[PDB]
RNA sequence: CUCGAUGUCGGCUCGUCGCAUCCUGGGGCUGGAGUCGGUCCCAAGGGUUGGGCUGUUCGCCCAUUAAAGCGGCACGCGAGCUGGGUUCAGAACGUCGUGAGACAGUUCGGUCCCUAUCCGCUGCGCGCGGAGGAAUCUUGAGAAGGGCUGUCUUUAGUACGAGAGGACCGAGACGGACUGACCUCUGGUGUGCCAGUUGUUCUGCCAAGAGCAUGGCUGGUUGGCUACGUCGGGUUGUGAUAACCGCUGAAAGCAUCUAAGCGGGAAGCACGCUUCAAGAUAAGGGUUCCCACAGGAGUGUUCCUGGUAAGGUCCCCGAGAGAUGAUCGGGUUGAUAGGCCAGACGUGGACGCAUCGUAAGGUGUGGAGCUGACUGGUACUAAUAGACCGAGGACUUUCA
RNA sequence: GUAGCGAAAUUCCUUGUCGGGUAAGUUCCGACCUGCACGAAUGGAGUAACGAUUUCCCUACUGUCUCCACCAUGAACUCGG
RNA sequence: CCCUAAACCGACACUGGUGGAUAGGUAGAGUAUACCGAGGCGAUCGAGUGAAUCGUGGUGAAGGAACUCGGCAAAAUGCCC
RNA sequence: GUCCGAACCCACUUCAGUUGAAAAUGGAGGGGAUGAGUUGUGGAUAGGGGUGAAAGGCCAAUCAAACACCGUGAUAGCUGG
């Protein structure tokens, strides 16, 4: 999706690329993730694009999703559980909720989860 | 002292056309929408003559009781922007009068005023055209530096108005002697030949050219 | 754009082969010369049998810039080399043949012999 | 550079008094069965919930 | 916006042929010369197409008298009487800038559908 | 004055001031015919180039320009830079000395530290005030900027001139430098988009992909930023003047621009143009909004607390804003952002299949697939829900 | 004061003079000899090869520059320690 | 028990120094370099944020040393037959 | 006492560092790299002495005469109190 304008996560754009891929994969694996506010708000678009691709089940679509993610268990979850869950949902497959702050460094935390209830 | 026609508009972007001589002209597109006369300033009451115009759509829940009362006295629906035009013939305007983009014709020269794009805190090199030092040849951590900022004991001070780093942009800018290329009055669109200050979607005041032309 | 120390090829049969731009004429602090602009040059290369000798300070008119030239109709013209045509001090070519295509910018009421002698004017 | 003189107590306190924070504001939980303070636009620590009184959702199992 | 596009629709033409970069193209350009108006033909290979509405433009490269000349025309410019497509090249990109460093058979394009 | 250190030559950078003016502006006199000049009177608004040699300043030279001004500011400016020169230790030459060594002689090399406390300056905020509390638009005391200039055509081959040559005063066209905004065009960028590709490792393998090597490298590239780009500007003018030129006119029967009085006259002065501006505490002005609450002590009712009105702020979504504050817009009565759908830009022909080839691969299906910022829709997600501040008819006096 | 060298790591005057190189060269390269104040083992004049030595020139190449713009990063900036 | 080191010499749990041995794969001439193995690590304050500015890298139109005391720095070149 | 080039030894240029990561280093290049090479272990030379392919260089992080203690509370026509 859109680039991030300012300095990237992890001290390098390559590390942010990797961080966002891993964070989206973990969100799909667990359904929800506590990942500080900025990381959640930054991985929401990529994860939503991946879910939208997973909404339609084809081999080419699964290969394209496997470009990202790269874990076939996560691809199976995304094309078997998460993807069918949003058949009537036109966007907005995830939500982010602020949770508090971390004691050690005052980092504002958040929970990003995949929408769990069916639209119908 | 001077008689000025004027309208309020929105910067929409830039395009290009070819005129009758097949010359490419850059045009700013201005949504010079409907402006209503919301107040009339007279020498008897305010000490000067002017027309306070209103332009723009506003949500009724975003207008306050003082603003609602002002517009109710004007007899118009609330507008987002109120801008005064200093004209010697402010006496010819009535409260609630509708002023459209057709105030200007197909070859009028106009002055366009807007708030320019902002750049944040710029250095001396960007905001004032300073030359720094060389990229090499010994230069020690002072490549984009202001150089000297004064003399010595006499005076033991930096003079007022020395050009230094600071926030640049977001300021009133008037571009003079811009030729109106075209006016589409029914949809309130104005093609003005040149570039005008501000980002897209910023409020523009289009007035008669003070110096007529060059 | 042609500035001082730019070396241009010669589109004339004057015997000169390379010119070094010494000055761009047209005003104080003037930086660049474009199509149709006159420059002072020194002959860096010349044909051994020829009327123009190496190290001669001449005046040339610029044709064929590499950079680009904007035209009022919004179009641009571009060449592959920088070229110049030597002048006799009145605006008239020293040579008698013009080689390569020539910018239409030369036909701005100024350089008529160069246009007539040009094989192609673009 | 280096400070030329010892800063006076008046000036030192003038600058030092501006090193201060603000109190956290806090809002009452919309859940009737919790009624505990939490941050605005933040899930409640005491019940883990979020939303208006009508449509609550659980953000943290805590 | 769409208002910009609808304003620009009045400056567009409808006689533009279907050509890509790599195609061989004849551009008939009207030149005003003294009191006369003439049409001069610039023939060459399309090496670029910078797109978008009335800002569409294309560059044609020609090899004349032992030197390369490239001309950038706005696609909807009134100075173009017509554009003719001679060949349809077979290229693998949208910008043929590498052709600036080639000549001879290395500069000739294939023919589409060969 | 300074040796319990006031760093010094030249340059770079950034200026500011003077006028003893180099250009442009105005004038008097000429041994001023015209074109050009000389000279001295006004005049500091703007301007006042790039290189070769040398550490240089200076100077000579090259090509220009309207011109390539002279000076001050610790021979302005090293807590701004350089370190080529000079004044460290090495070394060599010439010369001087028996020698150690020496030279305002030359020659090659030779550590330039500092996180800014105060004033100063450039920007950005918080507070209080502006005699009720607010919202919105403003006046302008004052402050800042801007102010440069050439060529060509015409008047006119006219005036002048024996000819050669050749105008003033007016009109127009195009420029150089500077500068404001802008990104439609062109160019640059691109850690993001598409593609290709080398080495390797991995997803079990084929297929299809992924990590790393500067984004591995290579070819393009929307948006944003930007100049090398695009548009605009300096002004026509007004008032008082300078040098200067006068009108009338005595003292002084004449004469005299002056003593009474009146007038022409410059890029200079003040305006005209742009911008800031009521902390302008002299705290301004117009329009609109809310209004006579509650409880204590009281002592001309005072004054202090409390809940509010109009209005705001916290908080959240953002950008046309931004270091942070601030600013601007939106917060379900919603298109603010994301997602979704569609289009445009960009790339350049995805996977799979069919087919031809031994294979690398070619062809079709098919301008395919992918795809950011641009555009238009669309509440799917997040803007939940709430708090806090904020007058009291607002001190007093005299008028009307 | 011989041979040889000489405006030289030596020449003050000095940017000596003449030639070459440049559009322009106080440096350089070749000479001249007027050697302030060269000179023969404190060696003289040469010399292939060699040199992170010093000097001058040509070409290639470039953000060194005309004239800078943009990108990412470690600080700087905001928050907590 | 540490031992090309957080345990030794450096005042430090210090981007320095410290002798010897074992030292695999693919590409490669290679013990260079790239990616991996055996094995071991994620480094001893973090979280953000497109300010200027400094450091470290990258790209660049046209020109190509005009920079500068000086081509300092960079680019270009680069390997095998 | 060959050439290119790692380990290794060195330290030419530049940038950074300069209250440093470091009381001399780091990044990027650079020189030597079978030799007058480099390095471990132990040993010998001691202060008017050592040793020195020679810089007044080095002799335990300031050497035109080390460091420690003693003469000693050296002396100072000088500065300070
Ligand atoms: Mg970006
Ligand atoms: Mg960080
Ligand atoms: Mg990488
Ligand atoms: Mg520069
Ligand atoms: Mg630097
Ligand atoms: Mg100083
Ligand atoms: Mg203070
Ligand atoms: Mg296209
Ligand atoms: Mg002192
Ligand atoms: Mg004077
Ligand atoms: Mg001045
Ligand atoms: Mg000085
Ligand atoms: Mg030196
Ligand atoms: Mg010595
Ligand atoms: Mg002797
Ligand atoms: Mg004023
Ligand atoms: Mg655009
Ligand atoms: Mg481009
Ligand atoms: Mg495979
Ligand atoms: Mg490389
Ligand atoms: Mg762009
Ligand atoms: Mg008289
Ligand atoms: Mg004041
Ligand atoms: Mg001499
Ligand atoms: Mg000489
Ligand atoms: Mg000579
Ligand atoms: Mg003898
Ligand atoms: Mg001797
Ligand atoms: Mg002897
Ligand atoms: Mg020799
Ligand atoms: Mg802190
Ligand atoms: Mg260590
Ligand atoms: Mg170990
Ligand atoms: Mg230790
Ligand atoms: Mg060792
Ligand atoms: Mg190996
Ligand atoms: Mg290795
Ligand atoms: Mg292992
Ligand atoms: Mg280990
Ligand atoms: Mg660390
Ligand atoms: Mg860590
Ligand atoms: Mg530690
Ligand atoms: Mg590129
Ligand atoms: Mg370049
Ligand atoms: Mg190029
Ligand atoms: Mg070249
Ligand atoms: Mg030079
Ligand atoms: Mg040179
Ligand atoms: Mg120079
Ligand atoms: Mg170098
Ligand atoms: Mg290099
Ligand atoms: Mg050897
Ligand atoms: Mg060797
Ligand atoms: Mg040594
Ligand atoms: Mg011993
Ligand atoms: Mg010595
Ligand atoms: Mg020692
Ligand atoms: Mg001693
Ligand atoms: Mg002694
Ligand atoms: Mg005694
Ligand atoms: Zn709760």
């Amino acid at each position: 999706p859109k680039p991030t304008k300012g300095p990237r996560l992890g001290g390098s754009p390559a590390h942010e690329r990797i961080i966002l891929r891993n964070l989206a994969s973990q969100l799909f694996e667990h359904g929800r993730v506590v990942t500080t506010v900025t990381k959640a708000k930054r991985v929401r678009p990529l994860a939503e694009k991946l879910i939208n691709r997973a909404k339609t089940d084809t081999v080419a679509n699964r290969r394209f999703v496997n470009r990202t993610i790269t874990d076939r268990g996560i691809v199976h979850i995304l094309f078997t559980e998460i993807g069918p869950r949003m058949e009537g949902r036109d966007g907005g497959y995830t939500r982010v909720t602020r949770i508090g702050i971390r004691k050690g460094d005052n980092a504002p935390m958040a929970v990003i989860e995949v929408i769990s209830d069916k639209v119908a | 002292e001077r008689t000025v026609k004027g309208v309020l508009g929105t910067k929409l972007g830039m395009t290009q056309l070819w005129d009758e001589h097949n010359r490419l002209v850059p045009v700013t597109v201005i949504q010079a929408g409907p402006c209503v006369v919301t107040q009339v300033r007279t020498p008897e009451t305010d000490g000067y003559s002017a027309v306070q115009l209103g332009y723009g759509a506003v949500k009724a829940k975003n207008v306050t009781k003082p603003e609602a009362g002002h517009f109710e006295k004007a007899g118009v629906t609330p507008r987002r922007h109120l801008v005064e035009l200093r004209t010697a013939d402010a006496s010819e305007y009535t409260l609630g009068q509708e002023i459209a983009a057709d105030v200007f014709s197909e070859s009028d020269f106009v002055d366009v005023t807007g708030t320019s794009k902002g750049k944040g805190t710029a250095g001396v090199m960007k905001r004032h055209g300073f030359g720094g030092l060389r990229a090499t040849h010994g230069v020690h951590r002072k490549h984009r530096s202001p150089g000297s900022i004064g003399g010595c004991s006499t005076p033991g001070k930096v003079i007022k108005g020395l050009r230094m780093a600071g926030r640049m942009g977001v300021e009133r800018v008037t571009v003079q002697n811009l030729q109106v290329h075209s006016v589409d009055a029914e949809r309130g669109i104005m093609l003005v030949r040149g570039a005008v200050p501000g980002p897209k979607g910023s409020l523009l005041v289009v007035r008669s050219a003070a110096k007529k032309a060059a | 754009m042609i500035q001082q120390e730019t070396r241009l090829k010669v589109a004339d049969n004057t015997g000169a082969k390379e010119l070094l731009c010494i000055r761009v004429l047209g005003g104080s602090k003037r930086r660049y010369a474009y199509l149709g602009d006159t420059i002072v040059c020194t002959v860096k290369d010349a044909i051994p049998g020829g009327n123009v000798k190496k190290g001669e300070v001449v005046k040339a008119v610029v044709v064929r810039t590499v950079k680009s030239h904007r035209r009022p109709d919004g179009s641009y013209i571009k060449f592959d080399e920088n070229a110049a045509v030597l002048l006799k001090g009145d605006g008239e070519p020293r040579g008698t043949r013009i080689f390569g295509p020539i910018a239409r910018e030369l036909r701005e009421k100024k350089f008529m012999r160069i246009v007539s002698l040009a094989p192609e004017v673009i | 550079a280096v400070p030329k003189r010892k800063m006076s107590r008046s000036n030192t306190r003038h600058r030092r008094s501006q090193w201060k924070t603000v109190a956290t504001k806090l809002v009452t939980c919309a859940n009737p069965a919790c009624g505990e303070k939490h941050l605005p636009h933040t899930a409640c620590p005491s019940c883990g919930g979020y939303g208006p009184r009508g449509d609550r959702r659980q953000v943290v199992e805590a | 916006s769409n208002i910009i596009d609808e304003i620009d629709k009045a400056s567009m033409r409808d006689d533009i042929p279907e050509f890509r970069p790599g195609d061989s193209v004849k551009v008939h350009v009207k030149v005003v010369e003294g009191s006369r108006t003439r049409v001069q033909v610039f023939s060459g290979i399309v090496i670029s197409r910078t797109g978008g509405g009335v800002q569409e433009s294309f560059t044609v490269r020609k090899l004349s008298f032992g030197t390369g000349v490239e001309r950038t025309f706005p696609l909807h410019s009134p100075i173009i009487d017509k554009i003719e497509v001679d060949r349809h090249g077979a290229v693998r990109r949208a910008k043929l800038y590498y052709l600036r460093g080639r000549r001879g058979k290395a500069a000739k394009i294939k023919e589409r559908g060969s």
